[PDB]
């Protein structure tokens, strides 16, 4: 017997308290040491129901992240409001670490364990634990990164498809990797990113399969994002202190979707590296200093996709999708969608 | 599209009676279904959102409810203030609206007709000016006759806003001919049919 | 908790049109605003969504390639931008809040006040005031009726007041309407009693703005 309840979480992991590296820092002072023995207890007969879309572990991790963010990266000059701080600026360890969270006394994580759940109803087969699993907080748009895949089959996660404001959040079940490099020794912010067109594209017509069947069979037609700022308009995403901006037009290529040359082997998306950047607090802008010498690279599994639904008229021929993102509550939603809190009672 | 329909279309009801207004939705919405207030001139105006949750400063005389396909607006209390059109609406999907104004006994409009002014016929514009003074319900009809010749596509009319105090109506049709097309008529006439004439009014004039 | 935009705006068809929207009372970066535009005689349509953080927009299918949503983080406002103005683009714009916030629920509050956008060939030119002069029709026992026609003014608005305002009883200010020259007209009359004709004089003031005219228009009766 129990209820829902929200209450105020605390964060587990295995951080080493002499890492330099910022997650490291972070997590060692706000969280606590993982459980060595975690207990899981399975709930037959139980049919509970979740709601992804209103869950306050996002809303509590999500603070987290920005706490950790804005002790983290220190900018050399902050563009907040009209006043201006200039301040060190000293490039940083930064590679994001697995966070568990967990429930106080009196509280436990309802687990739902369903194959085919897309986030929101019943679900048949529940089970309780006292932490989640190890969530990396990786702030991203567009794509998302070394997150988790979803069982069996893709699932396209929305509280209401009819609700185009509203991101679409695509779960693959079969991880992509990226490949990110800025080359050494001569434009020091150039950057590109190497993508196996045969397995993405063999995903994202899957994808579209699977969009199709939550769309009455229509056509399923992606474009590039209509406007924003570079940081959604573009894959963005942070890689050993510096800031990548990535062009996915190739990453959405309707022609590859629809047996031909030139989707089959490497695709090579070009990237920037900004020192000047929009702050996905809501802040404002931030200047860092330029990028580090040497060869800066990231490898990454892309687990995910944000997309954004098109409204409108005159259609009834064709479905527009864009690349979304840019409210990084939807990036821990892909992950804290198979856990909500209860007090039992 | 997300069909929507609101019955009936217009209503009428005196100051501090109930008022109900339906809305019917083309297909399940559960409770994402809000309702607005549109007055002529002012922006529109949250009264209900969540099907039931009433907007936080407006009055509590407005309720809301409904679920999947049904949905209804309910004022428990009619005032003057609440002449407007009233929209339900799902995201970006708009109803038709329903029109609502104060019910009063049936008064007859006061006719009176302007013959163009010495000033205007110089410039080489004639314009007859009909004015249906003070009156309810606001369903009227007016008719131009020129040298009994019903006249039409030549005419254009307003009416104003309900009054918040003897809830008329006030209409203004003027029509519009050239001079050449007005020295050439003699009988100007404005028949104009309402509720509260047993028969039509017609107030004419001859030109001179 | 407060939406306010940008003066009325007149263009010649085939311009452009920014128009602003300044919010006031709430965290600007903390909700949604959506763009709206209702033509006389039509029903509301949504021409857009924008989401202040990233400037991230969702523009309707039929405005796309005209439409530009922007904003100021900074300043807290938002802008509206159409391009290629056409004779339907004519309307009251309006820019709302999704109050309901991150969940996206469309509780739109509050609105702007609307800014009107008028897309016409004709230039600005001063109202000509005509006199509806009271005559023989009589109703209602001694009330008589005058007032004063607006005709061929533009662009809108016009206002009109009785001797200086201190007369309101019995005025009736129509709405203006659209003639098919492209220029608008407006009727503006007052009853009064008929024994007051002669020894009361009666004059409306017409003020026209947009071309700086004021009319001080006597009306007394025919003989
Ligand atoms: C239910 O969840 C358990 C874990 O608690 C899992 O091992 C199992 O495969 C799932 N299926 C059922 C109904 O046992
Ligand atoms: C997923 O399945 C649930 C079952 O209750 C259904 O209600 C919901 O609409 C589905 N989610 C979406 C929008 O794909
Ligand atoms: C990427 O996927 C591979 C398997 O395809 C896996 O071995 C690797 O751990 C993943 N990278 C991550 C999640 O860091
Ligand atoms: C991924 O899901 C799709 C259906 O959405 C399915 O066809 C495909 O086989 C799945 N891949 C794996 C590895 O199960
Ligand atoms: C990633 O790309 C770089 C540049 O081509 C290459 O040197 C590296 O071997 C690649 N890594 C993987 C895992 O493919
Ligand atoms: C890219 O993916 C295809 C399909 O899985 C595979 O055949 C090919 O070997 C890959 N190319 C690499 C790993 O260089
Ligand atoms: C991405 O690249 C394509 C092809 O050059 C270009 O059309 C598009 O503008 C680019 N996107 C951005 C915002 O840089
Ligand atoms: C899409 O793929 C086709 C394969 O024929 C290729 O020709 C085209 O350049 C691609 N379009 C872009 C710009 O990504
Ligand atoms: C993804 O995971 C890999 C392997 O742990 C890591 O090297 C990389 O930095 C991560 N990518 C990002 C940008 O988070
Ligand atoms: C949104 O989702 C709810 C369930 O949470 C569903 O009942 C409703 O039909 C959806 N609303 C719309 C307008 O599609």
């Amino acid at each position: 017997v129990w209820k829902d309840a929200d209450t105020t979480l605390f964060c587990a992991s295995d951080a080493k308290a002499h890492e330099t590296e910022v997650h490291n820092v972070w997590a060692t002072h706000a969280c606590v040491p993982t459980d060595p023995n975690p207990q899981e207890i399975h709930l037959e007969n139980v049919t509970e129901n979740f709601n992804m879309w209103k869950n306050n572990m996002v809303e509590q991790m999500q603070e987290d992240v920005i706490s950790l963010w804005d002790q983290s990266l220190q900018p050399c000059v902050k563009l907040t409001g009209g006043s201006v701080i200039k301040q060190a600026c000293p490039k940083i360890s930064f590679d994001p670490i697995p966070i568990h969270y967990c429930t106080p006394a009196g509280y436990v994580i309802l687990k739902c364990n369903d194959k085919n759940f897309n986030g929101t109803g019943p679900c048949k087969n529940v089970s309780s634990v006292q932490c989640t699993h190890g969530i990396k907080p990786v702030v991203s748009t567009q794509l998302l990164l070394n997150g988790s895949l979803a069982e069996e089959e893709i699932i396209i996660r929305s509280e209401n498809l009819t609700n185009n404001a509203k991101t679409i959040i695509v779960h693959l079940n079969k991880s992509v990797e990226i490949n990110c490099t800025r080359p050494s020794n001569g434009d020091i912010r150039k950057a590109y990113c190497e993508i196996n067109g045969t397995k993405w594209n063999k995903v994202l017509k899957q994808v579209t399969e699977k969009l199709k069947e939550h769309f009455n069979n229509k056509t399923i037609i992606f474009q590039p994002p209509s406007g924003g700022d570079l940081e959604i308009t573009m894959h963005s995403f942070n890689c050993r202190g510096e800031f990548f901006y990535c062009n996915t037009t190739q990453l959405f290529n309707n022609t590859c979707i629809g047996t031909m040359k030139g989707c089959n082997g490497t695709i090579t998306l070009p990237c920037k590296i900004k020192q000047i950047i929009n702050m996905w607090q809501g802040t404002g802008q931030a200047m860092y200093a330029p990028p580090i010498d040497g060869k800066i690279n990231c490898v990454s599994n892309i687990t995910g996709i944000l997309l954004t639904r098109d409204g409108g008229a005159n259609n009834t021929s064709n479905e527009t999708f864009r690349p979304g993102g840019g409210n990084i509550k939807d990036n821990w939603r892909s992950e804290l969608y198979k856990y909500k809190v209860v007090q039992i009672e | 599209d997300i069909q929507m329909t609101q019955s009936p279309s217009s209503l009428s009801a005196s100051v501090g009676d109930r008022v109900t207004i339906n809305c019917q939705a083309g297909q399940g919405i559960g409770s994402s279904l809000n309702w607005y207030q549109k007055k002529p001139g002012r922006a529109p105006k949250l009264l209900v959102h969540g099907a039931s949750n009433l907007q936080r400063g407006v009055p509590s005389r407005f309720s809301g409810s409904g679920f999947h396909t049904t949905f209804t607006l309910t004022i428990s209390s009619l005032q003057p203030d609440d002449v407007a059109t009233y929209f339900c609406a799902v995201f970006q999907w708009f109803g038709p609206g329903t029109k609502v104004d104060i019910k009063r006994t049936v008064a007859a409009p006061s006719v009176f007709i302007f013959p163009p002014s010495d000033e205007q016929l110089k410039s080489g514009t004639a314009s007859v000016v009909c004015l249906l003074n003070n009156f309810y319900p606001r369903e009227a009809k007016v008719q131009w006759k020129v040298d009994n010749a019903l006249q039409s596509g030549n005419s254009q009319e307003s009416v104003t806003e309900q009054d918040s105090k003897d809830s008329t109506y006030s209409l203004s049709s003027t029509l519009t001919l050239s001079k050449a097309d007005y020295e050439k008529h003699k009988v100007y006439a404005c028949e104009v049919t309402h509720q509260g004439l047993r028969s039509p009014v017609t107030k004419s004039f001859n030109r001179g | 908790q407060h939406l306010v935009q940008s003066g009325t705006q007149v263009k010649k068809p085939g311009a452009s049109v920014r128009v602003s929207c300044q919010a006031s009372g709430y965290t600007f970066t903390n909700y949604i605003l959506h763009w709206w535009r209702q033509a006389p005689g039509q029903g509301l349509e949504w021409m857009g969504l924008i989401k202040p953080v990233f400037g991230a927009v969702n523009y309707a299918r039929q405005f796309q390639g005209r439409i530009q949503l922007t904003r100021d983080i900074y300043r807290e406002i938002a802008f509206l931008d159409l391009s290629g103005l056409r004779s339907d683009d004519t309307a009251v714009y309006y820019c709302a809040r999704d109050e309901s916030g991150d969940d996206l629920k469309w509780h739109l509050h509050p609105w702007g006040q609307g800014t009107q956008v008028i897309v016409s060939p004709a230039s600005t030119k001063g109202p000509s005031v005509f006199p509806l002069a009271p005559s023989s029709k009589s109703t209602s026992g001694g009330t008589a009726a005058l007032g004063c026609l607006v005709k061929d003014y533009f662009p809108e608005p016009v206002t009109v007041s009785w001797n200086s305002g201190a007369l309101t009883s019995g005025v009736h200010t129509f709405p203006a309407v659209l003639q098919s020259s492209g220029l608008y007209s407006l009727s503006s009359v007052v009853t009064v009693p008929s024994s007051s004709l002669g020894t009361q004089t009666y004059i409306c003031n017409v003020n026209h703005k947009p071309s700086n005219t004021k009319v001080d228009k006597k009306v007394e009766p025919k003989s």
